[PDB]
């Protein structure tokens, strides 16, 4: 473990004098109650107003 | 000294078959040679002889 949830392990050398390392991370996301998350959809970002 | 009257001389066979790689310039990612050192299966053995009277 380097950082919590991430690890680095040495694997060996592959007859070409090249070493390899394995870097792995495990993660997930949990929602305890349905009313803790909401999404607003269809948001246009290319509209502009005029000031005369 | 010889502990029990027998002396065995172990020798390497085919020293020219050990392969080494040396680069002249601009090293690459080519595979390296794989080798080992071989021994003689019937080495010469010396046993002490007596001079007595």
């Amino acid at each position: 473990e380097q950082a919590p949830g991430l690890s680095v392990r040495f694997t060996g050398i592959n007859r070409s004098a090249i070493a390899s390392y394995l870097v792995t991370l495990y993660t997930s996301l949990a929602v305890l109650t349905d009313d803790a998350l909401a999404v607003l959809d269809g948001v246009a970002v290319d509209q502009f107003h005029e000031y005369q | 000294p010889v502990e029990a009257g027998i002396y065995r001389v172990n020798r390497v066979v085919n020293p020219d078959r050990v392969a080494i790689h040396s680069e002249a310039g601009a090293g690459t990612e080519e595979p390296l040679p794989e080798t080992y050192v071989d021994y003689e299966t019937h080495p010469r053995e010396y046993t002490l002889r007596s001079i007595s009277t």
